[PDB]
RNA sequence: ACGAGACUCUGGCAUGCUAACUAGUUACGCGACCGGUCGGCGUAACUUCUUAGAGGGACAAGUGGCGUU
């Protein structure tokens, strides 16, 4: 257990972040998209003076942008936009360089693979795009798919066999392997549609969430329910951390953040707006990151902020 | 005037009714899944049942919706009057009786219970409010 | 929609005490796929469609191939 | 530097009111350069008292079915008067404005109220924002007339009724239809 | 003919014939402790000050 | 470069190309402070010095105007000329001093970044003008 | 249920997207100044600058004061 200390805030934006990128060789610098229609790069200054101030945000979107990724380094990127689009913006010189479309609906998240050579895009249209990096509309899977949208997409980030997980609005996962483009295995359990699944950087734990309001847990090569567990009403974000055995779920209008050992609660952290009466409601978390070396707490908020945690032992 | 017709409210309604859980909290949210189960001819007409949703889905939050019939009201409401406390309110150890009911209540064969307690009449007989 | 949902015919009758004056107002009811009616619907009108049914099993369940 | 035209500061003015800059400001941050910024405030309500009252000026002296779509004239016109004020005072001109738009400003008029009568009429406080717009109705009333069918031109017969508006003198068109004002609220209160 | 201050603080309605005046409650800042009822002629906004000839002046009430 | 994202008022546009250069402002062929109406001048120095002539240091910016009216022109050639600001302060240096521009331009007016959407209505028939009506005879 | 509303063209952001040789600003001299400036326009030419397409966007959606809340 480790305090989650108050380092300041953060503000100077004008929209919802959704999507919140770190990469892991970049400890400075990290981006953020943020459904303004824009995705932006920090500054960090980690001081009692101020956090920090954006750095350079790029556009191209007609409407929102759902989910963002970074493909090897911090002069690439790849945003997916609530206009069904995929733009591969080259953060060398800050434009876009390449664009995806496949299909004819919004598109909520986007996946890349490990080896930066294969996209993968989950739209609302129950198709989930695999493109090859070279330009070609490769492949879709329409023989008993996911019935509804696909909601989120997440890529294995340890260099190993591609792994592909697929949470829809069914109340139901699918988990495939494109080498044979055959089905691996569909999951059910929850009591609600899902909005998230990420993969610890092992292909071992899978956490899940949503409308269900309660994180599940399986394993990508064997598929059964690893545990149990019991958390906030509405999962609105859940992952692991590639380096320790946390996992943080934003569950609720605030966000929890537990260990496997035991499944206790380290640091309960909520952002609450105080009224004097029933008068409004809490700005209610988005997603949740760790730094490049996981030991600083990112939270993307709809209050047109990215609020900032620090660890200090308390 | 923002005053929202009988068609938003009422698709609204039934919306609501129909696919509760379906429903998001961001009203952008509200309005991609009302065009995925609704036939809307207009962006604009399906803005507005949308908007509608969101604000009825806020009323939700505090209370029941009237024209709304969701089972899972029904459950909320059922489990918020399962309330009861350690002690019964009607478990006092003195209950003040007038002399009319003690008789009332000997003539009744209950005239031997020592839980009651004698409270004195009223003094005189003024409880009609004054006329014209 | 009285573009497409209503057709209108104007006409004149002569006979031997004037002229009679008609117009005949046909709506054509919904029928897309099949040309009686107009293709699209009524553009003030909602329908709900019915709901999907839930399967919820209170303990998790995987289903391998 | 925000000075009128680029020459008239406005780091001077003093409405001493107590309370009623927020409804007659030349300080205020929307005070330009220019008075010239086309019309935006009059669409809502309350917002034009936003706006910067120079510009107010040039569109008042600016009327009568011959000016009006004559804008930059007016600009050109009241740049006009400004360096005339600039001199013939020996000061800067916002502060016989604000002088005179304290004084000429009205505060009692008369009014007819009631629901079943129509006899007389009732006094009635004038409020800030309905007093300026009078009062500078009343200023440009007299600036037209004075100049009108008269040898004298515009931008003087403007500047001495702004004068003698300014420091309270009664000689003056506006701070007589103040007076008359005054009056006709004392005989019928 | 003695001047004080007065503000705005509940705009009780419209009066005149036609609309003319707001019957306004307005307090006096010197006293801060009375409320009275003026039939203002313009454009109100709650909180604004006027330095006023009256100050116990009653129009029509209801 | 082609940073411009017009900057338009009524019906006349202007597109503020911007390069590195010398600092000197050009408008079709004119420097700004000569323009037709002779009197708008302050309005075209207006951004410039409000958010300091310092500020170019070898920026050369041509704006190229189309449409109708002269008055219209303006307040959308100096709005093309801060896009242009906007676009080169957004494009490599910081926001902390962009940011503090932006709040005193903005404090300044409005009419620098966001376009008016207003534009001149259609006149409706049976009277002299859209809204006007003839007199009635008695 | 008709009418109102809804509808449709739109005025108004397309910096995102199909895309012009009846559209248009910038890689080298054409008549001038140790680098800046042309609607006779410089070789080279990208959709930002006019037209006309699809999708998006604005909903009393967000906060505060009133309201039979």
């Amino acid at each position: 257990t480790e305090q989650m200390t108050l380092r300041g805030t953060l503000k100077g934006h004008n929209g919802w972040v959704t999507q919140i990128a770190t990469t892991p060789q970049f400890p400075d610098m990290i981006l953020s998209a943020s459904r303004d229609k824009t995705i932006i790069m920090w500054k960090l200054t980690r001081d009692e003076t101020n956090y920090g101030i954006p750095q350079r945000a790029l556009r191209g979107h007609s409407h929102f942008v759902s989910d963002v990724v970074i493909s090897s380094d911090g002069q690439f990127a790849l945003s997916g936009s609530w206009d069904g689009t995929l733009r591969l913006w080259d953060l060398t010189t800050g434009t876009t360089t390449r664009r995806f479309v496949g299909h004819t609906k919004d598109v909520l998240s986007v996946a890349f693979s490990s080896d930066n050579r294969q996209i993968v895009s989950g739209s609302r249209d129950k198709t989930i795009k695999l493109w090859n990096t070279l330009g070609v509309c490769k492949y879709t899977v329409q023989d008993e798919s996911h019935s509804e949208w696909v909601s989120c997409v997440r890529f294995s980030p340890n260099s190993s066999n591609p792994i592909i997980v697929s949470c829809g609005w069914d109340k139901l996962v699918k988990v495939w392997n494109l080498a044979n483009c055959k089905l691996k295995t569909n999951h059910i359990g929850h009591t609600g549609y899902l909005n998230t699944v990420t993969v610890s950087p092992d292909g071992s734990l899978c956490a899940s969430g949503g409308k269900d309001g309660q994180a599940m847990l399986w394993d990508l090569n064997e598929g059964k329910h690893l545990y149990t567990l019991d958390g906030g009403d509405i999962i609105n974000a859940l992952c692991f951390s590639p380096n320790r055995y946390w996992l943080c779920a934003a569950t609720g209008p605030s966000i929890k953040i537990w260990d496997l050992e035991g499944k206790i609660i380290v640091d309960e952290l909520k952002q609450e707006v105080i009224s004097t009466s029933s008068k409004a409601e809490p700005p209610q978390c988005t997603s949740l990151a760790w730094s490049a070396d996981g030991q600083t707490l990112f939270a993307g908020y709809t209050d047109n902020l990215v609020r900032v945690w620090q660890v200090t032992i308390g | 005037g923002r005053v929202r017709t009988k068609t938003v409210k009422k698709a609204a309604r039934v919306i609501i009714e129909k696919y509760y859980t379906r429903l998001g909290n961001d009203f952008h949210t509200n309005k991609r899944v009302c065009e995925e189960i609704a036939i809307i001819p207009s962006k604009k007409l399906r803005n507005k049942i949308a908007g509608y949703v969101t604000h009825l889905m806020k009323r939700i939050q505090r209370g029941p919706v009237r024209g709304i019939s969701i089972k899972l009201q029904e459950e909320e409401r059922e489990r918020r009057d399962n309330y009861v406390p350690e002690v019964s309110a009607l478990d006092q150890e003195i209950i003040e009786v007038d002399p009319d009911t003690k008789e009332m209540l000997k003539l009744l064969d209950f005239g031997s219970l020592s839980n009651l307690q004698v409270t004195q009449p009223t003094v005189g007989m003024n409880f009609k409010t004054p006329r014209g | 929609p009285v573009n497409y949902y209503v057709d209108t015919a104007v006409r004149h009758v002569l006979l031997r005490q004037g002229v009679l004056g008609i117009k005949v107002k046909i709506m054509l009811p919904w029928d897309p796929t099949g040309k009686i009616g107009p293709k699209k619907p009524l553009p003030d009108h909602v329908s709900i469609v019915e709901p999907k049914d839930e399967i919820l099993p209170t303990t998790p369940i995987s289903e391998q191939k | 530097d925000i000075k009128l035209f680029g020459k008239w500061s406005t780091d001077d003015v003093q409405i001493n009111d107590i309370s009623l800059q927020d409804y007659i400001a030349v300080k205020e941050k929307y005070a330009k350069y220019l008075p010239h910024s086309a019309g935006r405030y009059a669409a809502k309500r309350f917002r034009k008292a936003q706006c910067p009252i120079v510009e107010r000026l040039t569109n008042s002296m600016m009327m009568h079915g011959r000016n009006n779509g004559k804008k930059l004239m007016t600009v050109r016109i009241v740049k006009h008067a400004f360096e005339i004020i600039h001199l013939l005072t020996g000061e800067n001109p916002l502060q016989v404005l604000v002088n005179a738009i304290i004084n000429s400003g009205p505060r009692e008029d008369s009014t007819r109220i009631g629901r079943a009568g129509t006899v007389r009429r009732q006094a009635v406080d004038v409020s800030p924002l309905r007093r300026v717009n009078q009062a500078i109705w009343l200023l440009c009333t007299g600036a037209r007339e004075a100049a009108f069918r008269n040898i004298k031109t515009i931008a003087e017969c403007l500047a001495d009724e702004l004068i003698n508006a300014a420091k309270g003198s009664s000689n003056s068109y506006a701070i007589k239809k103040k007076d008359e004002l005054e009056r006709v609220a004392k005989s019928n209160r | 003919q003695p001047i004080k201050l007065a503000r705005v603080t509940k705009v009780l309605g419209r009066t005149g014939s036609q609309g003319q005046c707001t019957q306004v409650r307005v307090e006096f800042m010197d006293d801060t402790s009375r409320s009275i009822i003026r039939n203002v002629k313009g454009p109100v906004r709650e909180g604004d000050v006027l330095t006023l000839l009256e100050s116990e002046r009653e129009a029509r009430r209801l | 470069q082609s940073v411009q994202v017009f900057g338009r008022k009524k019906t006349a546009t202007a597109v503020a190309h911007c390069k590195r250069g010398n600092g000197l402002i050009k408008v079709n062929g004119r420097p700004l402070e000569m323009i037709e109406p002779r009197t708008l001048q302050y309005k075209l120095l207006e951004p410039v010095l409000l958010l300091g002539k310092e500020r170019f240091a070898g920026v050369d910016i041509r704006v190229r105007v189309k449409g109708g009216g002269h008055v219209a022109q303006i307040y959308a050639i100096r709005q093309s000329i801060s896009k242009a600001l906007v676009a080169y302060y957004q494009k490599y240096v910081d926001e902390a001093s962009k940011k503090e521009i932006k709040d005193i331009l903005i404090q300044y007016d409005r009419t620098l970044l966001v376009a008016d959407p207003r534009r001149c209505e259609s006149k409706k028939f049976g009277g002299p003008g859209a809204r006007a009506r003839y007199q009635k005879s008695y």
